[PDB]
């Protein structure tokens, strides 16, 4: 995880795919600052595992299609870390329920 | 393919759909000449007859309810608890 | 149904996959050989050649001979030809993917320039999306515009591959209508593409390649894209309309076939001849033009090519593209066959589910009744009067299908019926029919009546289904549909029912009420003033239907037996109804005759109006629905109008000018109100003269004044009005009606009796639209009341010529927005539904469509059926900790805190007891728990939210259903109690699941639902305020129990069009610290706007400091944009040569001290105004610094200070300088900011009064500081300290899930949605708009409700073009091969199928097994 | 009466109130062909084409006319016209399906050609209704 203050060279940040399996994550202080996360707003995204994953599509039937999706740019999906796949178990509160289970597959 | 009647998550109260296809089914048959599995007390209206079926719950219909996935359940009017 | 029998097997269209025809194929698939346009006769000799028309397609002329399949006109389909085309030609609309795949292969070999050497092109070609494959490609090859012989290997680039041949350029493919245009280059040469040239190249490209594109080898190739063979059309697409006999009739495609036809002879001429090759090329682009023309003529390519009537010519896609254009008013929308249009009349006789139906109407409207035994004799008596006698038959179909058209037939009365005939019966008395008032934009304005065959030509219904139709007896024009399916009425009798949707699911309410007549006599019936005596009652308690005969006591029997107006009321309310209302002025012995109080079907006290007999949530009608019954309230809603309207006849009412007049000396006081705010007027008038006028933040000061202006004019124009509004008596005509609510409003007292107001356009008060006056009749600069458009006159007074002209603009306004936005929301209803369509409720209790994406994994976040939700209160969030403690915590231990054995049996014996008391701890526990669970969901303390199940009513129910005597103490256990709602608790179920998850987010659905479970149910609150037995327990457990059970939304219920059409249907009524109102603010969000009208971000001050004025004060001026802009009056230059010395006398001095304590001779002088500098609060030393850090070393600043009255800051910098320095004020002025955050403008401070639970646990108010700004650019607005980056909002949804994901975008969206929902004050169920919410978030980001959002993803070829875009969406089905599920809406719809929908979706099967039981 | 609408006094109407009348002209010509072929003005009966109408034409005279005054129906022959082609097809013209009433004024002149032109007018008596606008 880098951390600069103004940006990085685009000459520099080509050897971020360089070194694999490891994933190299960039981002900048600005939004740092404040806690992009600990908003109002936005209720609680978990990394959900393999077997986790699995898990939900196996009861609930559904595909790696008709799953509703989520943004790899998501503040959160950066926050956690996020990759490709990853399913991410949201517990938003209802009006009507108090709380209901949203899942989304990371892009 | 499918899935057996035991394995259930689909609502075991018929749904005011089912009712309405089962009594129109009925409906439809009761007045298309078809066998009729209830004594007719007093009634003539095929789509009547078909209602004082559901009653005696002597109606042969079975339902297929499909999985948006792709399998399937089996339930028949008897089956089927009316709280409608 | 197609007529005449045929041996092959009937089925289902499953599938439909699109492509393009091998012009390989089109010639093997032809009939007809298609060679000359001679169309039909043979030489006028009445006939047809091998030519256009039945070279073997299809007779016209009554007639057979088509080729083998003859089978008359009806069942003879229309039969395909041929025509080989004499050069190939650029089919019109793929000659997009023409140009782009011809800058993608080279122009050689047939080989794409990229390969599996480029990784970027290699990200492509894994693209598992067959046009997004093509789309990366396309960007990817169009670059390297020369493909490589050889080119380095993945692994060493000193090691090359030799991969494909041939390093040949490609060209820079540009349009020009029918030939593209290449480039190659020393000096450009610019190559002709032609047809036959580019054809060649897409033969040639590899099977691999045209796959890593969007294409196949099987159903549509690049290489058919380029037509050589074109598919004659059979004559009932070009039809052959002649007049009489001896004249033509083809249709316009018929034509532009023929001249086609010239073009390939014209073209074949030249070639097969002596050849003019540059001549050719015409009779080639004429082919090339009219093959192009006869598919589109309205197109891009200037010439519409007129045929010879100035006529465009009928284009293929001119006869598929939106309403009435096939798709749109063909085949989604159609005219039908057992149709009627009536005029509509009122009725007081009908009961809700009946409807008006003339003679003429059932005589003309006829249903087939199958020939079975038990209609069969009276279907007999039908037969023998025909149709003329009311009940008649007009066909009788025999077993074999021959019509008997009974008004003709010489056996007509013979008629000897055999079984499984079928008589073709009129519609008679107590039938199904589908009644309609158009537009259908709600689901309630499509329901089903009982047939009541009336004389008089009108369609009459039950005034109470006035509202929920769109009704006025204004000659409203309704539909009727005929139902011929025992099984389509069926469908009408179960779910189309007016007794059904007496409750609305749209907004959980009941959407009928009682109106006017009986609304007002309702009233005027239910007061404590009014009774009526014996021989006028008698006549009212017959007048129930369903009375019992029985004489009620009347409540006086003294000097005059006389019976209330209530105690007659209560004879038509069901026995068993529990309504308990209370308003203000109530006190159960209500003063004010207040409030409602209805115990067992019979008033107590209060008047019944809206808030009983209307269409409200609380309201009888709702209650009656629920406690009782539909077919049993509908019944409610005709006994009640029957009575009131018998007494409301013999009463009588009336509205003359009497009403209009106030008595004498409120007339007088009326003009004096006017006349004191008149001289409010000229104050501020006065003030702003003289320039004493202290303008306001954000606010201009010609603004200032009017904004003041007015609010005294319309404060006086209010309390003008309610002068004469308790001024007229209880006995005004006028108060009556609006007292029950029948009609009318206090604004009406105020515009008829006191005083009109100000009239505006575009808001702004009717301006000087001539030179700074407002008519010639006025004075040059006159801002007076009366002239910018204030009326001080009632409409009984007479207004004046002047205050009558105001009054005709101010009108003209709310004219045109009427136009306008009733056509928008057109459109914004159109593409909601069209995007939720698909979209329902499913079996695994989940929200999916067309294909199975899932939007909610539960409906509604909870799973519950919209309407059976009422209003529920939930008790543990209110009061002090301690008012909780005594109402709810049970102590089995301390004296003070036990049940008294006054409340249970036990009361004396289950204290002290060890496991008694650890039980009640898990109680109040949970409780505690429950408590803080719903001051988590909403920190707003609000109770009153939509719930299941009213558990208040059941408990009503068991009060005087088991008459528990609250005098002797409740049989149950505490066992009893804590430990029966745990066993409830369970059989409470959504998803009927037996694994985690599914186990899970059922937990999760019914928590809320829970939390009042365990509010009302409590130990305490069961024994000590309810006092009810284990038996009545038992019964509230049970009643709760299957109306849970019940309240399950049904899988298959269009909860998708449902939510569109609960949400498309109020935004018609929209008439409309400062954003967009309503109708415009919705189209932003629907559109997905981020150009927004009104942007605004609010922020709430960081979390301490809430009522600290000074943060706010500071915060302020370090976020409001200031620019130099601001603080400047007038930015000058002088010639200074000297850096020193300065020639200025009004900064001789000013050097001299800011200097003793190489640079330019171009001197930079500006002013500074004093107000506009210390009004953001500043220093000439803040404002030099903040230059000199802006050039900083190539620019020196010297300055006045704030001491020195010249307010001067001088600068310089370090041949040619005269533009140089008058180039540098340009970028200074505009782009040096000076304060706060950039675009983030007009900073005002709000005193926004919070919701915070007090040191005692009382929910309290907090008056707090709130920054509303008019700016929008969180990215940094929000990492500052003195704000809460929690609390921190803005207009701008897009910014909001930018910077803080995606969930919390479903939020903003939401947010900013029911904001919309409150701009016309008006309600709709969380669960509607939350789906649309989903909609556009499930995607992965924001989607737009238009054809690049929904209309453009993953959905069917078919679901896609029934909206915006038609023959295009088309269009790109067939060249990328595509197919259609058949699994939505739209797709079944066009093929006339049963779709899965509700009634649809299940299939129905007969088990011999359960079959064979029954004998 | 309710949400706009009204009640109305039968017992007026009989003697006049809002009671009015609505008059419809016919138009039809006797069209050339150049060739001295002109369509026929008369009463055609089947033979030789039978194209004809369905309509009465029995009440028509035999200059392919009703003369005013008398009572037309509904689907009936107002105007006869033959049209010979290379005999009795037939456009001939019938009062208006929806309508009825009486004969006004049967009007015959010659155009500025100099064609047999025809302006039949359907008398009627509009009286107040059940569901009238007003
Ligand atoms: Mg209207
Ligand atoms: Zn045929
Ligand atoms: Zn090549």
């Amino acid at each position: 995880i880098f951390v600069y203050q103004n940006n990085i060279t685009p000459s520099a940040m080509k050897l971020v795919p360089s070194i694999p399996p490891a994933t190299i994550e960039t981002f900048n202080e600005a939004a740092l600052v404040v806690n992009i996360t600990h908003h109002e707003l936005v209720p609680k995204h978990i990394r959900l595992s393999s077997d986790e994953k699995r898990e939900l599509l196996k009861r609930y039937r559904l595909k790696e299609s008709q799953l509703p999706r989520i943004q790899r740019a998501d503040p959160v999906a950066l926050y956690l870390g996020l990759k490709r796949g990853e399913v991410v178990k949201i517990i938003r509160k209802s009006e009507t329920s108090g709380r209901y289970a949203s899942y989304r597959i990371c892009m | 393919k499918a899935i057996p009647k035991d394995q259930r998550a689909t609502t075991p109260y018929m749904t005011k759909y089912e009712r309405a296809r089962i009594l129109g089914t009925r409906a439809l048959q009761i007045s298309m000449n078809a066998p009729v599995f209830v004594d007719l007390e007093g009634e003539t209206d095929p789509l009547r007859i078909a209602m004082k079926e559901l009653a005696e719950k002597k109606i042969p219909l079975v339902i297929r309810r499909y999985l948006p996935d792709g399998s399937f359940e089996d339930w028949s009017v008897e089956e089927l608890i009316v709280d409608l | 149904v197609g007529q005449q029998y045929s041996s092959a097997p009937l089925r289902t269209v499953k599938e439909v996959q699109f492509g393009l025809f091998s012009p390989e194929e089109v010639r093997a698939i032809s009939v007809a050989k298609i060679r000359f346009p001679e169309t039909m006769d043979e030489t006028q000799t009445r006939a047809k050649i091998g030519g256009l028309n039945d070279p073997r397609l299809g007779s016209i002329d009554r007639n057979l001979k088509c080729q083998t399949c003859q089978e008359g006109m009806n069942e003879c389909p229309g039969h395909f030809g041929h025509i080989d085309l004499a050069k190939p030609v650029f089919h019109v609309g793929f000659i997009a993917k023409i140009k782009k795949v011809c800058e993608c292969v080279c122009m050689h070999c047939g080989k794409l320039l990229l390969d599996e050497h480029n990784e970027l092109m290699r990200q492509a070609l894994a693209i598992k999306d067959s046009k997004k494959r093509f789309a990366a490609i396309w960007t990817l090859c169009k670059t390297k515009m020369v493909c490589e012989t050889d080119v380095p290997s993945e692994d060493d680039p000193t090691q090359l591959v030799s991969r494909g041949g041939c390093g040949n350029t490609q060209p820079t493919i540009r349009k020009d209508g029918l030939k593209l245009v290449g480039s190659w280059k020393d000096e450009p040469e610019l190559r002709v593409l032609s047809t036959e040239e580019i054809l060649n190249i897409f033969k040639h490209i590899s099977v691999k390649d045209f796959t890593s594109l969007g294409f196949n080898e099987v159903f549509s190739r690049p290489e058919w894209m380029i037509l050589t063979c074109l598919p004659v059309p059979p004559p009932p697409v070009r039809p052959s309309i002649s007049f009489n006999e001896s004249q033509r009739g083809e249709d316009d495609l018929t034509f532009k076939l023929a001249d086609i036809l010239k073009a390939n002879i014209s073209l074949e001429t030249l070639e097969h001849n002596g050849a003019p090759h540059h001549a050719i090329e015409e009779a080639e682009s004429l082919l090339q033009f009219h093959v192009a023309t006869y598919m589109d003529n309205d197109i891009a390519g200037q010439p519409q090519a007129l045929q010879k009537s100035g006529r465009p010519v009928k284009s293929i896609r001119a006869r598929l593209k939106g309403k009435e254009g096939r798709i749109r008013g063909n085949l989604m929308g159609k005219r039908v066959d057992f149709s009627a249009r009536t005029v509509i009349s009122g009725d007081p006789n009908l009961e809700l589910d009946q409807v008006g139906v003339p003679k003429s109407i059932a005589k003309t409207l006829t249903y087939p009744e199958v020939v079975t035994p038990y209609n069969i004799d009276r279907l007999t008596q039908l037969v023998r009067n025909g149709p003329n006698e009311h009940p008649g038959a007009k066909y009788v179909i025999r077993d074999s299908g021959d019509r008997i058209d009974l008004r003709y037939s010489k056996r007509a009365g013979d008629i000897q019926l055999q079984y499984g005939w079928k008589v073709e019966r009129h519609i008679m008395d107590n039938d199904p029919v589908l009644f309609n008032r158009q537009p259908s934009l709600h689901k309630m304005s499509m329901m089903a009546h009982r047939v009541k065959v009336i004389p008089y030509s009108t369609f009459r219904l039950n005034l109470s289904v006035t509202s929920p139709y769109n009704a006025d007896f204004d000659g409203d024009e309704m539909n009727l549909h005929v139902p011929q399916s025992e099984e389509t009425r069926a469908e009408l009798s179960q779910l189309c029912a007016v007794p059904l949707q007496i409750v609305s699911p749209q907004s959980n309410k009941p959407c009928m009420g009682i109106v006017q007549d009986t609304l007002c006599g309702i009233r005027k019936l239910t007061l404590r003033d009014t009774f009526i005596e014996l021989d006028q009652v008698l006549n009212m308690l017959y007048w129930v239907p369903d009375w019992d005969g029985v004489i009620p006591t009347p409540a006086i029997i003294k000097p005059k037996p006389l019976w209330s107006g209530k105690q007659i009321l209560s004879v038509a309310i069901p026995n068993g109804i529990h309504l308990q209302r209370f308003d203000e002025g109530t006190t159960l012995l209500s003063p004010k005759d207040n409030g409602m109080l209805i115990i067992d079907g019979q008033i107590i006290f209060g008047v019944v109006e809206k808030k009983t007999v209307g269409s409200s949530n609380g309201g009888l009608i709702h209650v009656v629905t629920r406690e009782k019954g539909p077919q049993v309230c509908a019944k409610l809603f005709g006994n009640i109008q029957k009575v009131v309207n018998f007494w409301l006849l013999h009463n009588g009412f009336s509205t003359g000018i009497g009403d209009t007049i106030a008595d004498g000396p409120t007339m007088r006081e009326i003009t004096e109100t006017i006349a004191e705010a008149k001289k409010k007027v000229l104050d501020v008038t006065k003030e702003a003269q003289a320039n004493l006028l202290t303008a306001k933040h954000g606010m201009t000061l010609r603004e200032s004044f009017e904004d003041n202006v007015v609010r005294f004019l319309n404060e006086a124009r209010d309390k003008a009005g309610r002068l004469a509004e308790v001024n007229l008596k209880d006995l005004n005509n006028v108060k009556q009606m609006v007292m029950a609510g029948s009609k009318g409003s206090f604004i009406n007292i105020a515009q008829m009796s006191a005083c009109v107001g100000q009239q505006s356009v575009e808001g702004k008060r009717i301006a000087f639209g001539f030179v700074d006056r407002t008519l010639p009749h006025f004075s040059k600069d006159d801002y007076s009341p009366e002239s910018k458009g204030f009326v001080e006159n009632s409409y009984l007074r007479g207004l004046t010529p002047q205050e009558f002209f105001f009054h005709a603009m101010g009108g003209r306004e709310g004219l045109i927005d009427t136009a306008v936005k009733t056509a928008e929301t057109g459109y914004i209803q159109r593409r909601l539904v069209k995007a939720l369509e698909d979209i329902m409720v499913h079996y695994d209790n989940t929200t999916r469509n067309s294909l199975g994406n899932v939007i909610q994994f539960i409906y509604g976040e909870d799973g519950m059926d919209a309407a059976h939700i009422e209003k529920q209160s939930l008790d543990t969030i209110g009061g002090s900790d301690a008012a909780f403690e005594k109402r709810y915590r049970v102590d089995l231990l301390n004296t003070d805190h036990t049940l008294d054995p006054s409340l249970l049996e036990s009361g004396s014996e289950i204290l002290g007891d060890l496991k008694l008391q650890v039980l009640l701890d898990e109680e109040y526990k949970q409780l505690v728990k429950d408590r803080k669970f719903l001051r988590e969901v909403f920190v707003d303390g609000e109770a009153n939210w939509p719930l299941p199940v009213n558990i208040r009513r059941i408990i009503q129910n068991a009060q005087q259903t088991f008459h528990i005597d609250h005098t002797k103490p409740s049989d149950l256990t505490i066992k009893d109690i804590v430990l029966g709602v745990k066993d409830l608790q369970e059989n409470l179920l959504v998803l009927r699941g037996k694994n985690e998850i599914i186990q899970n987010a059922q937990r999760d659905a019914v928590t809320l639902f829970c939390c009042l479970l365990r509010s009302r149910l409590a130990t305490r609150r069961v024994l000590q305020e309810y006092r009810l037995t284990k038996q009545a327990f038992d019964w509230v457990l049970s009643n709760i129990e299957a109306q849970f059970l019940r309240s399950v939304v049904h899988p298959g219920e269009m909860v998708g069009v449902l939510a569109a059409q609960s949400i498309g249907e109020p935004a018609t009524q929209m008439t409309l610290k400062k954003v967009t109102s309503g109708v415009p603010r919705l189209k932003e969000i629907l559109n997905v706007a981020k150009n927004m009208k009104t942007p605004s971000l609010t922020v709430y001050l960081e979390p301490g400091h809430a009522a600290d004025q000074e943060q706010a004060k500071l915060i302020r001026s370090a976020i409001e944009h200031t620019t130099l802009k601001s603080v400047t009056i007038a930015s000058e230059i002088y010639y200074d040569p000297d850096p020193r010395s300065t020639v200025i006398p009004e900064d001789e001095e000013i050097i001299q001290l800011h200097f003793s304590l190489q640079q330019s001779p171009w001197l930079l002088r500006l002013e500074l105004d004093r107000a506009a500098m210390n009004d953001k609060d500043l220093t000439m030393g803040q404002v030099g610094e903040r230059i000199k850090q802006t050039f900083k070393n190539d620019l020196f600043v010297i300055w006045s200070e704030d001491n020195d009255e010249k307010l001067i800051i001088r600068c310089r910098v370090v041949a040619e300088e005269d533009h140089m320095l008058k180039k540098i004020e340009n970028t200074m002025l505009e782009n040096i900011t000076l304060r706060g955050v950039e675009n983030i403008e007009r900073v005002v401070m709000m005193k926004y009064d919070r919701k915070v639970p007090s040191p005692t646990g009382e929910y309290v108010k907090e008056p707090e500081w709130v920054l509303e700004t008019d700016g929008v650019n969180l990215s940094e607005v929000m990492t500052v300290p003195g704000i809460d980056p929690t609390r921190i909002y803005t207009n701008s949804f897009i910014d909001i899930m930018e910077v803080l994901g995606i969930e919390a975008g479903r939020a903003a969206l939401y947010k900013e949605v029911y904001n919309v929902i409150a701009s016309d004050g008006s309600y709709v169920n969380y669960r509607h708009m939350a789906l649309l919410v989903d909609v556009m978030t499930t995607q992965g980001g924001l989607t737009s409700v238009t054809r690049h959002g929904f209309n453009r993803s993953n959905t069917g070829a078919l679901m896609r073009c029934s909206f915006e875009e038609t023959v295009e969406i088309l269009f790109e089905a067939g060249a990328s091969a595509e197919l259609d599920d058949c699994r939505g809406v739209s797709e079944n719809v066009i093929l006339g199928q049963m779709a899965p929908i509700g009634t649809g979706a299940f299939d129905v099967m007969i088990d011999e097994e359960s079959l064979v039981k029954y004998m | 009466n309710q949400e706009d609408s009204m009640i109305m006094n039968q017992s007026s109407i009989d003697r006049g109130l809002f009671r009015s009348l609505f008059f419809r002209s016919y138009m039809d010509q006797e069209k050339k062909y150049g060739m001295s072929i002109t369509e026929t003005f008369e009463k055609p009966q089947r033979t030789n084409t039978l194209r004809m109408k369905h309509g009465t034409y029995d009440k028509l005279d035999d200059d392919g006319l009703i003369a005013p005054g008398v009572r037309v129906s509904g689907e009936d022959v107002i105007i006869g016209k033959t049209t010979p082609i290379s005999s009795k097809r037939d456009a001939s013209t019938p009062l208006r399906s929806t309508e009825n009433g009486i004969v006004d004024q049967v009007l015959v002149t010659t155009n500025q050609d100099g064609l047999k032109f025809v302006k039949v007018r359907v008398r009627t008596t509009k009286i107040p209704q059940i569901g009238d606008k007003f």
